[PDB]
RNA sequence: CUGGUAGUUAUGGCGAGAAGGUCACACCCGUUCCCAUCCCGAACACGGUAGUUAAGCUUCUCUGCGCCAAUGGUAGUUGGGGGCUUCCCCCUGCGAGAGUAGGUCGCUGCCGGG
RNA sequence: UGGGGCGGUCGCCUCCUAAAGAGUAACGGAGGCGCCCAAAGGUUCCCUCAGAAUGGAUGGAAAUCAUUCGCAGAGUGUAAAGGCACAAGGGAGCUUGACUGCGAGACUGACAAGUCGAGCAGGGACGAAAGUCGGGCUUAGUGAUCCGGUGGUUCCGCAUGGAAGGGCCAUCGCUCAACGGAUAAAAGCUACCCCGGGGAUAACAGGCUUAUCUCCCCCAAGAGUCCACAUCGACGGGGAGGUUUGGCACCUCGAUGUCGGCUCGUCGCAUCCUGGGGCUGUAGUCGGUCCCAAGGGUUGGGCUGUUCGCCCAUUAAAGCGGCACG
RNA sequence: AUAGCUCACUGGUCGAGUGACCCCGCGCCGAAAAUGUACCGGGGCUAAACAUAUUACCGAAACUGUGGAUGAACC
RNA sequence: GUCAUGGAGGUAGAGCACUGUUUGGACUAGGGGCCCGGUUACCGAAUUCAGAUAAACUCCGAAUGCCAUGUACUUAUACUCGGGAGUCAGACUGCGAGUGAUAAGAUCCGUAGUCGAAAGGGAAACAGCCCAGACCACCAGUUAAGGUCCCCAAAUA
RNA sequence: CAAGUAGUUAGAGCCCGUUAAUGGGUGAUAGCGUGCCUUUUGUAGAAUGAACCGGCGAGUUACGAUUUGUUGCAAGGUUAA
């Protein structure tokens, strides 16, 4: 398991950005997903690093 | 001057000076070079001028290498001529230039006059140079 | 002033199923000048030259010797 | 061992040098016949085995040309952040072209004779 | 349509722009089309180009033969691109598939249209056979409907039988080229002008830009009797200013009055005079060039609407610019 | 031109460093306009500037805390 | 949306194997002269050695983007039919190009963002730049860009 | 002694007493703050309209078409003059 906190607004942002935020399962800002280890997950969190807080 | 004698195209895209010089960034003919550090458009008055200063300089002694040639045509409009209506016609040539590019090559002289004539040409150029040698 | 400005319409060219996909019959696989991909197995070149599916199969981007291509479709 | 017939991006090609055989295959001898030359039995076709491996062919050696090809580095660049913005710099991931180490005088299948 | 006019263009095909799928604009950069072939189409069989070198000739550099090298340096009806030597290139024999009814399924696409197509039936051409043939190596070579003309037709035919007339199938008549074609049929002046709108769009002024313009510098060949730098400074290079000629079209068209003169000034300094200095190719008087300096000063007339400019007579001097050309 | 000074050099006094060349960081000149300082917002600053590193705090209608109103989906 | 796998496509870059442009050297088959065919450099075509250049050059060739397959992991739409519209003057900023002068708050395309239709905090003031999306009330708290000598909340760290 | 889209938030002082409730009037001083409409890429706009107040002043009706909702009957439904 690992966490996942957005802590970066998505105004500015490129629709890809937004659309793996979205698919990640994340709402507003500093908005926290509990998800698994898989490498589709981590594939989705090296896209937008700039934005987010990983955690286990 | 240096002018093609034919081509194939009479306009031409301007282009862009992006990177370090493909080619020529090491002397090879002569032992003095005059390398550029800035990107630039030459063009071939400019060319004249500085081979002019160069050669006179060596009391017509020695060898000089020109590395670069005016492949490229630049045009222009006239004063009042509003945009539009097609492109201008041709008026020089141009060689674009990169840096790290060496334009010059001396050889058979001394230090310091092949030094001297060579910081006579670079006077006459508008990209700033450095003297290297072999 | 301006002696040019003519051109024509573009005419869609390249192609129209990938790698991998299950197509139906007579479906076009590739429009194009020429012979720039040669047809395989189960496909044939038509009057203009494109290449088009003579069964229902797998299509398959595939190679002929050093320089050149060919597209063939393989029944499941 | 050879003749025939396929697959494989030339690592399979080109070039140079040597050897062998009518068992096969060849060159070879002839034009009455089937057939043929914008003319020519050169070729195509037909009919035979006097002679010879000179050539094809087959085998053997090479890097001379060619072809294949790393590792490392570099150019470029998706994403993020800055400058003094003809352009330049930093972080992360991807990563050539040229050059080179090196490899190569092929490797597999079936049928008939010996 | 970088205001309108003058000029050019208006439909179709090929390449670059075009950012390695498709698509992608400009009065952006280059070219072609409005046909041709009765074989330059179909099929069966066969083979191979450009150029160079040497050998002889009338005949030469180049005409026709001979040997060698020769992966395309040729050709492919025609513009370009893509392709093609297992020919799509070149010869010969026979022929007319340059066929009739069609068509699963796809591409392109707002629509109208456009493109490809295995396979089925009828009847054939070439080939021994397998098999190929619904024009040409592939993409231009073309315009709807309405209305008329010609050929065919087991369709209708206004009481019935006919007929006139229509329908259906095949085909013909467009520089309708402004090429999705307003009608079968069409050019100019307006300063005598009028209405509806627009700062969506021009003339003045402002704004952005600084090619041009004014001014300042860098290098230094040279001129200066010698001596580059007292004074000029070629060939080239770098900036500042926002006074010129321009570029753009951001405010103003329910109104931002335009040139010159008069009255009244005020500001900048890149200083015309006066003040203080350095160098001089400064003997003196008079000068040249640069540096600091904006305190005050900076004429009256002839010609022209003139700004400007030339001229007359003076003066210590008769400065250059900004302020909606104050 | 000869002249005057004087170079290369030598002999002495002296007592320890003295030469050019290359690279990088930050600065200097080049540097001029029109109503009034007028190219840090002002005062003012020799750090209250710049470079690298660290730690606290301020700072939005963002997020959270408490109380209300309401839409959709599903129970 | 990401991951794994398979493809089509010639841009950036690079290169000279074709096509144009081009520099130096040796030989140049020659032309003209000084000549008695030599001297040839005054030019020398082909060949070759080396070194350059290209939007309409390519023996090569990425990063991304695109088309699919999956049984992988997440996530909430996608399609068809019908009723009702409005829109067809766009602007600036970053990046890739054309025209222009590698000028313009210029003009015309590709790609992303913001404004348009978006208040709030920072750039003194400031549609388009940086942070960030206002259901209402509170004399509560933690942070973003930007800041902490005074105007002016917070380090004369 | 003051630089003001005239208000809003904080607020002393003075004067009152209500549909009785964390009430009313005025406000020294402090922070923040460039009207409404229209038309626009964009207006506080030096772009348009309005002196102020009151009244009047702009998607309606008839006959057809189509689609949704409701009611009656249903292989039938329904009348017009
Ligand atoms: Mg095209
Ligand atoms: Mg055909
Ligand atoms: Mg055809
Ligand atoms: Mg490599
Ligand atoms: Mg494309
Ligand atoms: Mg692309
Ligand atoms: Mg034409
Ligand atoms: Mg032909
Ligand atoms: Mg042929
Ligand atoms: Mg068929
Ligand atoms: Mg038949
Ligand atoms: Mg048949
Ligand atoms: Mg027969
Ligand atoms: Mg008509
Ligand atoms: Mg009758
Ligand atoms: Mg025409
Ligand atoms: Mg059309
Ligand atoms: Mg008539
Ligand atoms: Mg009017
Ligand atoms: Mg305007
Ligand atoms: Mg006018
Ligand atoms: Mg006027
Ligand atoms: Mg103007
Ligand atoms: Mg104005
Ligand atoms: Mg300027
Ligand atoms: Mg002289
Ligand atoms: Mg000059
Ligand atoms: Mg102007
Ligand atoms: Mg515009
Ligand atoms: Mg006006
Ligand atoms: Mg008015
Ligand atoms: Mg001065
Ligand atoms: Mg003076
Ligand atoms: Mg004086
Ligand atoms: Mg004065
Ligand atoms: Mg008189
Ligand atoms: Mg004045
Ligand atoms: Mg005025
Ligand atoms: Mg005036
Ligand atoms: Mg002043
Ligand atoms: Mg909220
Ligand atoms: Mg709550
Ligand atoms: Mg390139
Ligand atoms: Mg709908
Ligand atoms: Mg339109
Ligand atoms: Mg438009
Ligand atoms: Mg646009
Ligand atoms: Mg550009
Ligand atoms: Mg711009
Ligand atoms: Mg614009
Ligand atoms: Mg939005
Ligand atoms: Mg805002
Ligand atoms: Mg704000
Ligand atoms: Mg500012
Ligand atoms: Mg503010
Ligand atoms: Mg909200
Ligand atoms: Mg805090
Ligand atoms: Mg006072
Ligand atoms: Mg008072
Ligand atoms: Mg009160
Ligand atoms: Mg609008
Ligand atoms: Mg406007
Ligand atoms: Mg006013
Ligand atoms: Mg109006
Ligand atoms: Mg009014
Ligand atoms: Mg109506
Ligand atoms: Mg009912």
């Amino acid at each position: 398991k690992l966490e996942i906190t957005l802590k970066r607004s998505l105004i500015g942002r490129p629709q890809p950005q937004r659309k793996t935020v979205q698919a990640l399962g994340l709402g507003k800002t500093n908005s926290v997903v509990v998800k698994e280890d898989n490498p589709a997950i981590r594939g989705m969190i090296t896209k937008v690093s700039h934005l987010v807080d990983v955690k286990e | 001057m240096l002018v093609p004698k034919r081509v194939k195209y009479r306009r031409e895209f301007r282009g862009n000076m992006r990177g370090r010089a493909k080619g020529g960034t090491e002397v090879a003919f002569g032992e003095y070079g005059l390398q550029a550090v800035e990107a630039s458009w030459i063009t071939n008055r400019q060319i004249e001028a500085a081979r002019i200063a160069m050669t006179r300089y060596m009391k017509r002694g020695g060898k000089v290498w020109i590395k670069i040639f005016p492949h490229k045509s630049y045009t222009s409009k006239p004063i009042g001529v509003r945009m539009g209506k097609g492109k201008g016609a041709p008026e020089g040539w141009v060689s674009p230039v990169k840096r790290g590019k060496i334009m010059f090559e001396i050889a058979g002289v001394p230090e310091d006059v092949a030094r001297e004539a060579l910081r006579l040409a670079a006077h006459k150029l508008p990209v700033k140079t450095k003297i290297v040698k072999r | 002033s301006t002696s040019n400005g003519r051109d024509s319409e573009s005419k869609r060219l390249g192609a129209k199923r990938a790698d991998g996909q299950f197509v139906t019959g007579g479906s076009i696989l590739y429009r194009q000048r020429g012979t720039k991909i040669y047809p395989g197995t189960n496909v044939g070149r038509g009057g203009d030259d494109t290449l088009f599916a003579k069964t229902d199969g797998v299509v398959r981007f595939e190679r002929m010797g050093r320089d050149k291509k060919k597209v063939s479709v393989y029944p499941e």
